[PDB]
Formats: structure tokens, C-alpha cells, sequence
């Protein structure tokens, strides 16, 4: 989706995490607004040593490489439970 | 607890912004050269200025650490590169005195001044300073151009030479380093690698044999030129001494083809020029780039053509705006292919176009490496890989495969030796020139040579190996030595001298590993896949490891060897021996026309 999701000056809206405490449990979200820390010495507002902001911008541009263009992803997961199968895909031929 | 997480966190954060700024800073220069306007200067110069100020902030804390508590040898190499001080510890006050020397020196050297005695007649802008020295076959005209281009250009550079050296001695003690000489030799340093390390002491012995073993061939080349020009110019040539400096053609002396018609190796056979027929066939200019590309696919990589053929121009300025088309092919960033060149249909430019885009093939493979280690193993590898195949694909035998050569071509061996000779002499032309310059500089920083010997020592080393003497002695007010290439322009030559030996090494490595048989000087790599698989072994290794490891994989040698060089020109060496079976191969440096 490079031809529509890329901006010539830059698309800084898209943002991805880079640093966090530990590994994520599957199907979990991390929207917590907290600045990473090493050693707990630096406090919030002053980040000069070991404190960074883990959310960095993708910065999509039309002039990037094939691997550096934005590629939208849609993931489907199927669940079967103790429910009467309420979602299904049925061809019917003409009657004689 | 573990301090490694501080090191890991810094490494990723620095790279992410730097490469983004690396792309942005680069496009300002690339756009400026494709589009020269004053509003582009503001974008170009500010982006350079803003990047350095942010870079220092990151680099200051980057070298605040060192190679401690990093058990990872690869990460230790990455940290070792970033921890270079350079001018980070240099004080601002001493910096300014240096800027005065640098900015003035470049501008004043371009404006060559040559006095025209006797006033001639009413004169226009023409002729030009560059043109007059290249076409002058008259003895007075050549010397008149040369004397002005030495005497009247060296005078302006004398005040700037000594001040630059004085600061070189001073800044060393404030930068925690003994002298500048170690810095240039430490470029190839390998540290903390058991049974595999490389040392600066080793190059001194290896370079000794290269010049000594090549010298017999150079002596024949020096004698070859003099013996042939003795018949045409006996009056201006000393049979029992050196040769006048005016006969080199120009200041550089790298080009001996100006008087080629007077020193044709074989005039009995007419000129080999069969490309005229192809000129009127009206082939497109962009096919030349494809010709290299289809050569590259032979080694079983996929093709590259979508999204990297629009950002370029060919054969056309495109508007009333002027574009400089100097050969400058850098991937701007993040896989952005770009090449600026005035692509024209020419046999010489045919290999040049192979060289230009072949540079990209190097860059594309190693573009996956992190920011601090994303370049080639050594300086001279880059241009080497482009040149070896360009010469191979520019051979007339390969013209038969592509059908460019005439169908009725008969096997000729006279033509082959002539091409190799001009190919040989251009390379070996300036090896002794840079040899004396590189070696003389090192003992200068040591401090056993005072200021007074900047005139005789520069000339003494040149005469020992090169053999160039000015016809008229020049006193100390006159400034001949100031025209050295590292003060006049301050461009590093280290990419050139060690490249040639690497070029023979890369040329020999490909052929012997590809089961190649026959002539050493002609090698065929088209329609093969083994070479490229081994090629990609370091074509994508990068600098995550010292270059020593890659040297042992391709061939199996961790040192530089000169013995194969003699086999390369075995047919050529025979002809040189045959013609000079009577004369003495050598010259007397101590004899002078004055005394
Ligand atoms: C690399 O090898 C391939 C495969 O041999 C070459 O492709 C083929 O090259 C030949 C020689 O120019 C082309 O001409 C053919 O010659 C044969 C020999 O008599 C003839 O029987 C055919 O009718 C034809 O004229 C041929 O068209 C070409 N393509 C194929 C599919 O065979 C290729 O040229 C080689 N490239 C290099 C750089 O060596
Ligand atoms: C070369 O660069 C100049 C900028 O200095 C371009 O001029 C601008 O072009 C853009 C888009 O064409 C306009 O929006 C601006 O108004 C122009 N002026 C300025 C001062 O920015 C110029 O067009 C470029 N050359 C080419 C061939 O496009
Ligand atoms: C060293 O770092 C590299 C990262 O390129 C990694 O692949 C390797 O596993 C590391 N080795 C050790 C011993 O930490
Ligand atoms: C190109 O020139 C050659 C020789 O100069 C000659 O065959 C003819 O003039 C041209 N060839 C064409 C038009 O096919
Ligand atoms: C020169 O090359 C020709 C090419 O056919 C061949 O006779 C031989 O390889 C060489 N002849 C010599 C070296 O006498
Ligand atoms: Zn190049």
C-alpha cells in the first residue's frame, strides 16, 4: 500500500514500540505511557542518561525501498466453542 | 545489575535517527548537484550543519563508554569504531586557526597564473591555462607553461604549508595521541583476535618487496620511453641521466598518451578502431547499463529494474538549468538507487558505465548491515570489483560473444600487448610518486627532520626512485615542493596505492577459484555461477569482522603477495626484453646537465 500510505514529506503518524520491560503475552496490547529507565536514577522530564522514548516513527516515504514501503496486514483467527456455529460459508443449483 | 543493557539501549537508539538523518543529509547534496540554485544551498548547508551538532551529542555519550563488560566480540568491534576521538576533544580555539589554512588553500590553487612575456599581441580570454600545457609540442611553449605552473603557483602555497604543519605537531599532545603518523597506519588495526590479529609492523616488510620486485619492469618502462623519444627528441633528452620535468606532459605525469602518436608500439599495423560501425547503428544510451546488469545476473542473482530507473536522467540536461555530471553514484539511503553521469556511446566509457553501476552492486548487498559497520572491508576493494569485470567485458574477444566485433576478425596478438602496456603504465605511473610521498610523511611526524629540509629531502627521495629533476635549480624563495597532492587539495591517496595490489589480488582470486585456464591477462567469468557464490561470501559480510577473515576464505592468504604479478604480463615482458637487448636498462640519478 505504498501508493496510498506514503507521504512525500513523511508519514510520522505510524508509531511502533522499540523498548519494554519483558516479552509480551500473546494477544496483549501495550499502550502504557511510561518512559524506559535503567537504574531508576533518571526521573521523568529529564532524560539525559539511559532514558529514551521507545516509540519511534516509521516515517514512510514514496522514495523508499520495496522493503521500506508500508504493507498493511490483516490477520484472521478462527475460534470454535460451545456455540451453534453461527458463522459459515452454500451453493444451490436450479431445481428440476 | 548487568551494565550491558545500557550499551544495548544506546546502540539501537543512535542508529535509528542517524540513518534517517543520513538519508536526509545526503539528498540535500544530491539534489543540489542535480539542481543548482541558491535556495538549494540553504537546504544543503543547513542539513550538513544541523546533523553534526546532533551527531556530537550522540557521539559524546557514545564514547563515554568503552570496550568493557562486552563479551560480544562483534558488538565490541562496533563500539570500537564509534569511540574514535578525532576532533571531539580538540579545543575550539585551535580549530579556528586551521580553518584559515584550509579554505584559502583550495581556492588559490585552481587559479593558475602564468606570465606571458613580451606581451604577444591583442589577446582574448583564450587560450586557457589547462589547455596550453597539454597541446604544446614546442620546447619553449611547454617550458613556459610548466615554469609558470610550478614557480608562480607554488609561491602562494608556501605560507600555508608551514602553519598547517605547526598545528599538526601541537594538536597531537592535546588529543592523547603521540603523532598523526600512527593514525594513518592504524586504519587497518585488528585488536583482540587470537591467532588472527594483524599489526601495523607487518606492512613495512610487505611493501618493501612490492616495489623492489616491480622495479625491473618499471626500469624497462622508463627506458622504453627514453629510447623511443631519443630518435624524435635527442636534444632535449639525456641518454646518461634523468629526463627533463617538462617532458612529463603536465604536473601530474599520470598520462603518457599525449605524445602517443610519436611513441606507437606498433605503427606497421594501422590503428585498431572498429567501433565506428556501431556508432551509426543508433543504439540507445541506457542499454550500456543493462549490459553490465545482464552480466551480473549470470552469477544467479535476480534482476533490479523496478523503482530504480526513474530517479535518473540520460543524455539530456532537461532544461535551461545546468547540471554537473561528475561520476557520483551513491545509494542515498534505505535502498534508494541513484546515479548521475553523462552517459555517452564510447568504448572507454563502456567500461566506465560498468564501473559506475557496479559500485551499486557492492552497496546493495551490504545495505543490511547496521549503521556503524556498513561499508566495504578496505578502501580499495570498492573500485576494484567494478574495474576487473569492466576490463573483462571490454576485451575484444568478449565483443565476439556479444557480436560487437567484426565477423572477419583474425586472431591478433600485436593488438593485445599494446592495450596492456597503456593499461600497465597508467597504473605504475604514480606508484613511485605516492611511494616517496607516503614514506616521507611518516618520518616527518617522528621529529628527527627539522624545518630546513622541506626542500632537499622532498627532492632527494623522488630522485632515488622516480628520477625527476628540474632543469634549472630553484632557490628557497622559489617554492616547487608545495604542489604535493595532500596539501594542495588534501585528498587521501590511500584508496589508490593499496588498491592496485588489491586489484591484482581480486583479479587473480576470481580466475584461479573458477577453474580458469590459459592466459592470465584474459579471464572469462561470464556464464559462471561458482564465482558469484564465493563473491557474495564477503560482498555481504561487511565490516562486522576484520578484513583478514575474508582474505583467507576466498584464497587462503592473510598477507599481501606480489609473486603472481610477474605471470600477468609474461607475453608483454618478452617484447620489452627483446627490444632492449643492447641498451642498458637503468639511469644515473647523480648526473646533471649543469654538472
Ligand atoms: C552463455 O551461454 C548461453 C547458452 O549457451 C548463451 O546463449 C546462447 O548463445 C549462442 C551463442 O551466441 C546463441 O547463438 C546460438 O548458437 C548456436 C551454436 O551454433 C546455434 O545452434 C543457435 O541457433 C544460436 O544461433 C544463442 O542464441 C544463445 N541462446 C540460447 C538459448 O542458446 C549466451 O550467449 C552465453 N553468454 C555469454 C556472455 O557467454
Ligand atoms: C530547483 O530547485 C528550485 C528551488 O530552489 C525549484 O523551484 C521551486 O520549485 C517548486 C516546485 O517546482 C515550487 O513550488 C517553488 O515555488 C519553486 N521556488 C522555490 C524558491 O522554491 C526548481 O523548480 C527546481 N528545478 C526543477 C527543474 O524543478
Ligand atoms: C553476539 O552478537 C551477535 C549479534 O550480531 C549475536 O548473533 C550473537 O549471538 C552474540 N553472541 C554472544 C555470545 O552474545
Ligand atoms: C556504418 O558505417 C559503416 C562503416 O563506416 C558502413 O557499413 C555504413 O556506412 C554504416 N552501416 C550501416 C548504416 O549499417
Ligand atoms: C599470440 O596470440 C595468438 C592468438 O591466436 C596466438 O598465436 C598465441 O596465443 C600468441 N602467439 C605468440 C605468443 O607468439
Ligand atoms: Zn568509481
Amino acid at each position: 500500500s505504498n501508493k496510498l500510505d506514503s507521504k512525500v514529506s513523511g508519514n510520522y503518524n505510524y508509531l511502533y514500540r522499540l523498548f519494554r520491560k519483558s516479552n509480551l503475552k500473546p494477544f496483549e496490547r501495550d499502550i502504557s505511557t511510561e518512559i524506559y529507565q535503567a537504574g531508576n536514577k533518571p526521573c521523568n522530564g529529564v532524560a539525559g542518561f539511559n532514558c529514551y522514548f521507545p516509540l519511534r516513527s516509521y516515517s514512510f516515504r514514496p522514495t523508499y525501498g520495496v522493503g521500506h514501503q508500508p504493507y498493511r496486514v490483516v490477520v484472521l483467527s478462527f475460534e470454535l466453542l460451545h456455540a451453534p456455529a453461527t458463522v459459515c460459508g452454500k451453493k444451490s443449483t436450479n431445481l428440476v | 545489575s548487568t551494565t550491558e543493557e545500557q550499551a544495548k539501549t544506546f546502540l539501537e537508539k543512535f542508529n535509528h535517527e542517524a540513518e534517517d538523518l543520513s538519508y536526509q543529509s545526503s539528498l540535500a547534496s544530491w539534489n543540489y548537484n542535480t539542481n543548482i540554485t541558491d535556495e538549494n544551498v540553504q537546504k544543503m548547508n543547513e542539513a550538513r550543519a544541523k546533523w553534526s551538532a546532533f551527531y556530537e551529542e550522540q557521539s559524546r555519550m557514545a564514547k563515554t563508554y568503552s570496550l568493557e563488560e562486552i563479551q560480544n566480540l562483534t558488538l565490541k568491534r562496533q563500539l570500537k569504531a564509534l569511540q574514535q576521538s578525532g576532533t571531539s576533544v580538540l579545543s575550539a580555539e585551535k580549530s579556528k586557526r586551521l580553518n584559515t589554512i584550509l579554505n584559502t588553500m583550495s581556492t588559490i590553487y585552481s587559479t593558475g597564473k602564468v606570465l606571458d612575456p613580451n606581451t604577444q599581441e591583442c589577446l582574448a580570454l583564450e587560450p586557457g591555462l589547462d589547455d596550453i600545457m597539454e597541446n604544446s609540442r614546442d620546447y619553449n611553449r611547454r617550458l613556459w607553461a610548466w615554469e609558470g605552473w610550478r614557480a608562480e603557483v607554488g609561491k602562494q602555497l608556501r605560507p600555508l604549508y608551514e602553519e598547517y604543519v605547526v598545528l599538526e605537531n601541537e594538536m597531537a599532545r592535546a588529543n592523547n595521541y603521540e603523532d598523526y603518523g600512527d593514525y594513518w597506519r592504524g586504519d587497518y588495526e585488528v585488536t583482540e583476535a587470537g591467532d588472527y590479529d594483524y599489526s601495523r609492523d607487518q606492512l613495512m616488510k610487505d611493501v618493501e618487496n612490492t616495489f623492489a620486485e616491480i622495479k625491473p619492469l618499471y626500469e624497462q618502462l622508463h627506458a622504453y620511453v627514453r629510447a623511443k623519444l631519443m630518435d624524435t627528441y635527442p636534444s632535449y633528452i639525456s641518454p646518461t641521466g634523468c629526463l627533463p620535468a617538462h617532458l612529463l606532459g603536465d604536473m601530474w605525469g599520470r598520462f603518457w598518451t599525449n605524445l602517443y602518436s610519436l611513441t606507437v608500439p606498433f605503427k606497421h599495423k594501422p590503428s585498431i578502431d572498429v567501433t565506428e560501425k556501431m556508432k551509426n547503428q543508433s543504439w540507445d544510451a541506457e542499454r550500456i547499463f543493462k549490459e553490465a546488469e545482464k552480466f551480473f545476473v549470470s552469477i544467479s542473482l535476480p534482476h533490479m529494474t523496478q523503482g530504480f530507473w526513474d530517479n535518473s536522467m540520460l543524455t539530456e540536461p532537461g532544461d535551461g538549468r545546468k547540471v554537473v555530471c561528475h561520476p557520483t553514484a551513491w545509494d542515498l539511503g534505505k535502498g534508494d538507487f541513484r546515479i548521475k553521469m553523462c552517459t555517452k556511446v564510447t568504448m572507454d566509457d563502456f567500461l566506465t558505465a560498468h564501473h559506475e553501476m557496479g559500485h551499486i552492486q557492492y552497496d546493495m548487498a551490504y545495505a543490511a548491515q547496521p549503521y556503524l559497520l556498513r561499508d566495504g572491508a578496505n578502501e580499495g576493494f570498492h573500485e576494484a570489483v567494478g574495474e576487473i569485470m569492466s576490463l573483462s567485458a571490454a576485451t575484444p574477444h568478449y565483443l565476439k560473444a556479444l557480436g560487437l566485433l567484426e565477423p572477419d576478425f583474425y586472431e591478433d596478438n600485436e593488438t593485445e600487448i599494446n592495450f596492456l602496456l597503456k593499461q600497465a603504465l597508467t597504473i605504475v605511473g604514480t606508484l613511485p610518486f605516492t611511494y616517496m610521498l607516503e614514506k616521507w610523511r611518516w618520518m616527518v611526524f617522528k621529529g628527527e627532520i627539522p624545518k630546513e629540509q622541506w626542500m632537499e629531502k622532498w627532492w632527494e627521495m623522488k630522485r632515488e626512485i622516480v628520477g625527476v629533476v628540474e632543469p634549472l635549480p630553484h632557490d628557497e624563495t622559489y617554492c616547487d615542493p608545495a604542489c604535493l597532492f595532500h596539501v594542495a587539495e588534501d585528498y587521501s591517496f590511500i584508496r589508490y596505492y593499496t588498491r592496485t595490489i588489491y586489484q591484482f589480488q581480486f583479479h587473480e582470486a576470481l580466475c584461479k577459484t573458477a577453474n580458469h585456464e590459459g592466459a592470465l591477462f584474459k579471464c572469462d567469468i561470464s556464464n559462471s555461477t561458482e564465482a558469484g557464490q564465493r563473491l557474495l561470501q564477503m560482498l555481504s559480510l561487511g565490516k562486522s569482522e576484520p578484513w583478514t577473515l575474508a582474505l583467507e576464505s576466498i584464497v587462503g592468504i592473510k598477507t599481501m603477495d606480489v609473486k603472481p604479478l610477474l605471470n600477468y604480463f609474461e607475453p608483454l615482458f618478452t617484447w620489452l626484453k627483446e627490444q632492449n637487448r643492447n641498451s642498458f636498462v637503468g639511469w644515473s640519478t647523480e648526473w646533471t646537465p649543469y654538472s
